[PDB]
């Protein structure tokens, strides 16, 4: 488990350093004529995610407080181009909005008065680390349950119990720190 | 080529009268007549004037002072020496290549002499030129075929349009007529390799000492991909060097192979060292085979000899220790390692034929020589499969090549034969050593700081300075002796800013500020960054460009000691942001940038970020297959640590690949992330000094963006 | 049996080399858009890793 | 891929692990091959060869040699509607002028508009029937497809240091044809070609003996592309 917990804890801190709330539009490499964009990676994974805005506007002769876009349709407009279709207030059909790219790397939804409105994403242990940490923690409890029943053997020296128990508590003290 | 020299004056009349009659006859056939003075005058009309082809002098006056010095500069140079009655040869004139044409002092026969000089000059043109270039020049004046390719047909379609006449009058009539394709039988075809094209390959390989050579008409980047498609089948193992080029990056993304990267040495100033001799052993290569999944015995090796800076290797030890039957030496920066006694046994072509092995070289032609763009060569020393290696050339070259580049590609090989070509390599070395001595001379005698040349303390000799282990100028920890050599023509200027132990100093001027000052006068810096420079001193750099570089360096010290303004020194940098660069002087900007280098710690975050190699999960060919389908997402600058990248990172400075397209950045390569964050925090406070990384584009907040694959 | 089979093959190839003037060997001359020509040997006529060849006029080699 | 392909197209099939399907263009007895019949572009003909060919799925790309080496234009008004291929290629390496004349409308891939759900790729040769230096070509893209994927293949074949002497002449071919001053070269070449065709028939009957013949219909008074009908004997295509 030291070769496994020593890598998961090292991977846990590797992902924690990677990551009020604004949506910063990011770019990719390669060589392209115009400018292609893309949504956030591991931050958002839902198909029908919602996006918040600061200054409200009057779109389609009505007010709106949150605009939801489709993940399958957002990957095509930000890469192939054309027009985007999105509903309002999570209801109705996916109407066409006047969304374009901003100079400050944001999503400005234009209206009939040419107004600015910077969009934002709602705020929230990765799923990959949690899947491997729970499987490793269950393996430590199974090995500790076997030792917590056969330790009463009379033919075992007393000085060995001070090193076997210390090796198990050292692993348990480290596996409970990364899950905090 | 129409300069005729008439040396000395006998004083008599029966010898000067035929000279006056010949003076009026040679001008009728377009020839320039010059009258040199003493013996030292004629010697200056050959080294400086290359368009000379006629030397007229008295044979019974200087029969040994002229036949010896001229032979040391040109072999086929015609000598129109006039002999007398009691004239004879000398015993010391048997082992000298000369062309002496005897005549007399007869009156009235000056017209017949002019016809003999014109015919002799025509024989000199048809001899020094290769049969491929000679046939191209003759085809313009005689060959007039119709219904051929291309459609311009010597510039005929351009004479029927108003916009086409401006493009035709720019080049010339002989330029458009020389652009012919495969529609000519008396010149052959480049892809067919027959006729004049067959003898052209045997001529270039003989001059550059090789068994077989090719004429790549698609740049050096194509020649690097032809070799890779030979000793690397669909599922093998190659030994590519870490300090590779963008052309070598796409080679690993087109063939399903498993490359093994080496660990070259380096110092603190950013100078790329070399690969140690321990990596070429048999136990070292075989150890990385088991550790790398899906990898067999390596059958190909790529060595960057020399690197981008200019440090040669030791081929006498690699051809014996490195047990690879396909060793590649990317000689894209040293196309002269042959015609000099201080370069024997230092390249792949120098030496004999190694049994069971072969040496590959891709010497650049339009880099440090004299030819049109998109030109390269493939040097092979041994026995290779020409029936298969040539198949990779047609995959990147069209069936109708441009013969204007082929005529210039072979011309560079013809300009090296003889004493007229040997003085071009040695002439650039003498001008380079002289420039190195002028820096040390103007360093102690000056009053203050001055530039320094990355050279040993003793430069009196004229050879390649070896990188020993008991020196402090190279600054390489544990370097192998008799393995790394110094390029004399590659002068590496070191700006004051660091110490001899690898630390920093209080007073220092970065090399990025000096690079912008040289561009104002027209001097383009080849390589710049922390505290180092680089210039190209090839055969085309005469004494004018060498002396003009020192004058621009002395002007930088005067403008910095007197504390001048940025507007009154750098007009190009002031136009980028006049508001920020208003009340700023040359001393305020040079000190603010130097403090950021010490604060952000540049030498430490750079030396530790290139030693640890990223964990290569899959082959680079598998990373390109995911991009073809559309499985590439986007992450932040800090989220790329732990994912599989898709593009190669080429940060400036220095200019080496950071992460290969297909390698995962783990916690073992910690300084790699710290090196990217260091360049972003330093190039976001001053206009003109932005961070240049080929893979991390600039956004609008400060943090850059990359591209990885999907999970 | 190896030293005995070689005598049978030697006697068989002796009668085949006497009438070898009926069909000889010919290699193609591929060109079109390529440099040096290619050389190969017999195709499926010999289904073994070690093929045999017959000559007309014998010589003294080695 | 078309059956009448060039040597350059042969090496393309040897570098990509794909399963090409070859067609059967029309042909006569004089060696002049016609074109692919309209029955091969149907949905029942393409799907029939998929099951018969092992390791082959739905075709996603189609290469059509238009025109051929002899110079026979096809009918793009029928291919862009019947052929259900999202990436139809037209090897226009011999007709870099099907735009500057009204007798070439609706005959190439660039003539018309954008096909919904399809893209047109053409490799028009520049140093063949125009006016530019050697090693020059163009790639016409008509559609909204991915460009980054198509752009990565350009740097793998072209070096990082191009020759600007050819780029200046490649764009010049597009500037020499713009305007009425450039359109006279296309119409002038057609008038000189039709005049040369009439001089052969004039020197054939008036002559005394055999004479050359032009593969042309019996009526050449018009100035347009002569269609290959089914009630003629000059083409000889059954
Ligand atoms: C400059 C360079 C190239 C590119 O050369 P081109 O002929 O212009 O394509 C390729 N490899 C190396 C090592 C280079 O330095």
């Amino acid at each position: 488990m030291l070769t496994r917990l020593g890598a998961i804890v090292q991977r846990h801190l590797q992902l924690q350093q990677q990551q009020k709330t604004a949506l910063t539009v990011i770019r990719l490499g390669g060589i392209f004529s115009r400018r292609q964009q893309y949504q956030l990676p591991v931050n958002v994974t839902a198909s029908t995610l919602t996006l918040l805005l600061q200054k409200p506007l009057k779109l389609h002769d009505m007010e709106v407080v949150h605009i939801s876009f489709e993940r399958s349709a957002l990957e095509q407009w930000l890469s192939k181009g054309g027009e985007i279709r999105g509903k309002l207030n999570g209801i109705g059909f996916a109407q066409k909005l006047n969304l374009e790219v901003d100079s400050a790397q944001h999503l400005v939804v234009r209206d009939v008065s040419l107004q600015g409105s910077t969009l934002a994403l709602p705020g929230s242990l990765p799923g990959e680390i949690k899947q491997q940490l729970e499987e490793l923690e269950s393996d430590w409890r199974k090995q500790h349950a076997l030792f917590s029943e056969q330790q009463k053997c009379l033919f075992i020296p007393g000085d060995w119990l001070g090193r076997i128990e210390a090796s198990l508590q050292d692993v348990g003290a480290q596996i409970r720190q990364a899950q905090q | 080529m129409n300069v005729i020299a008439i040396l000395n004056h006998m004083g008599v009349y029966f010898k000067e009268e035929p000279i006056r009659e010949l003076h009026r006859a040679l001008e009728r056939l377009n020839f320039q007549i010059v009258y040199p003075n003493d013996r030292d005058d004629l010697l200056k009309l050959i080294e400086n004037n290359a368009r000379l082809c006629g030397v007229i002098f008295d044979w019974d006056k200087y029969n040994l002072e002229l036949c010896e010095e001229i032979s040391k500069m040109n072999e086929n140079l015609p000598l129109y020496a006039f002999a007398n009655t009691y004239s004879t040869l000398d015993v010391s004139l048997n082992d000298l290549r000369l062309q002496i044409s005897f005549f007399e002092y007869a009156l009235g026969a000056a017209e017949d002499i002019a016809n003999k000089i014109k015919q002799t000059t025509d024989e000199y043109i048809n001899t020094i030129l290769p049969p491929l270039t000679k046939a191209l020049f003759k085809y313009v004046r005689e060959g007039k075929y119709t219904f051929c390719t291309p459609g311009h047909m010597g510039g005929t379609a351009f004479q029927k349009s108003p916009v086409g006449s401006l493009f035709y009058d720019f080049f010339g009539p002989n330029t458009m007529k020389s652009d012919i394709s495969i529609s000519v039988s008396e010149l052959g075809s480049l892809l067919d390799h027959s006729g004049p094209h067959k003898e052209a390959e045997q001529y270039i390989a003989r001059v550059f000492n090789a068994d077989r050579s090719y004429m790549v008409t698609n740049g050096t980047s194509t020649a690097n991909k032809i070799v890779g498609m030979y000793s690397a089948p669909a599922g093998s193992t190659i030994l590519i060097d870490r300090n590779c080029h963008k052309s070598l990056t796409h080679l690993m993304m087109m063939s399903d192979v498993t490359p093994i990267y080496f660990r070259p040495t380096r110092n603190a100033y950013g100078i790329l060292g070399g690969i140690p001799q321990s990596e070429f052993q048999h136990a070292t290569i075989a150890k990385r085979v088991k550790e790398t999944p899906n990898a067999t015995w390596p059958v190909h090796a790529v060595i960057t000899n020399s690197t981008y800076d200019g440090l040669l290797y030791n081929t006498d030890f690699i051809k014996k220790t490195l047990d690879v039957k396909s060793i590649h030496f990317d000689s894209a920066w040293v196309p002269y390692t042959n015609f000099s006694p201080i370069y024997e046994g230092k390249c792949g072509m120098s030496g004999g034929r190694v049994e069971g092995k072969v040496i590959y070289e891709t010497q650049s032609t339009h880099k440090l020589l004299a030819a049109f763009s998109q030109a390269s060569m493939i040097h092979v020393k041994g026995d290779v499969n020409e029936e298969t290696f040539n198949e990779a050339y047609m995959m990147h070259t069209t069936t109708s090549p441009h013969y204007g580049i082929v005529a210039s590609t072979e011309t560079a090989a013809a300009m090296m034969k003889g004493n007229a070509g040997k003085r071009l390599i040695n002439g650039s070395i003498e001008r380079a050593i002289k420039f190195r001595k002028e820096i040390k001379r103007l360093r102690t005698e000056s009053d203050g700081w001055f530039f320094d040349v990355w050279q040993p303390d003793h430069i009196d000799t004229t050879e390649c300075w070896p990188l020993r282990s008991d020196s402090t100028w190279h600054g390489f920890k544990n370097i192998d002796n008799e393995h790394m050599y110094l390029d004399p023509i590659k002068v590496t200027l070191l700006t004051p800013g660091m110490e001899k132990d690898g630390t920093m100093s209080d007073f220092g001027i970065p090399a990025s500020i000096v690079a912008k000052y040289l561009d104002e006068h027209g001097i383009v810096v080849e390589k710049t960054g922390p505290y180092n420079l680089l210039f190209l001193f090839s055969i085309g750099i005469d004494k004018t460009k060498a002396l003009s570089l020192l004058r621009a360096l002395t002007d930088f010290k005067r403008a910095f000691d007197l504390n001048l303004r940025v507007k009154n020194m750098l007009p190009s940098l002031y136009r980028e942001d006049p508001e920020f660069y208003e009340n700023m002087r040359i001393q305020e900007l040079a000190q603010n940038i130097h403090k950021l280098i010490v604060h952000h710690n540049l030498p430490d975050l750079m030396y530790r970020a290139f030693e640890v190699l990223p964990t290569m999960v899959m082959t680079p060919y598998a990373a390109f297959q995911k991009e073809l389908h559309g499985m590439t997402e986007e992450v932040y600058l800090d989220e790329m640590v732990g994912r599989i990248n898709a593009n190669m990172i080429l940060p400036y400075p220095p200019g080496v690949p950071l992460v290969m397209p297909g390698e995962m950045i783990t916690e073992e390569s910690r300084p790699v992330l710290e090196f990217l964050q260091m360049l972003c925090e330093i190039g976001a406070h001053y206009p003109g000094f932005e961070t240049d990384i080929h893979g991390a584009y600039r956004q609008a907040d400060g943090r850059y963006t990359v591209k990885v694959l999907k999970e | 049996m190896l030293t005995r089979l070689g005598a049978i093959v030697q006697r068989h190839l002796q009668l085949q080399q006497q009438q070898s003037d009926k069909t000889a060997l010919t290699v193609i001359r591929l060109g079109g858009i390529f440099s040096r020509r290619q050389q190969y040997q017999l195709p499926v006529n010999v289904t073994a890793s070690t093929l045999t060849l017959l000559l007309q006029k014998p010589l003294k080699l080695h």
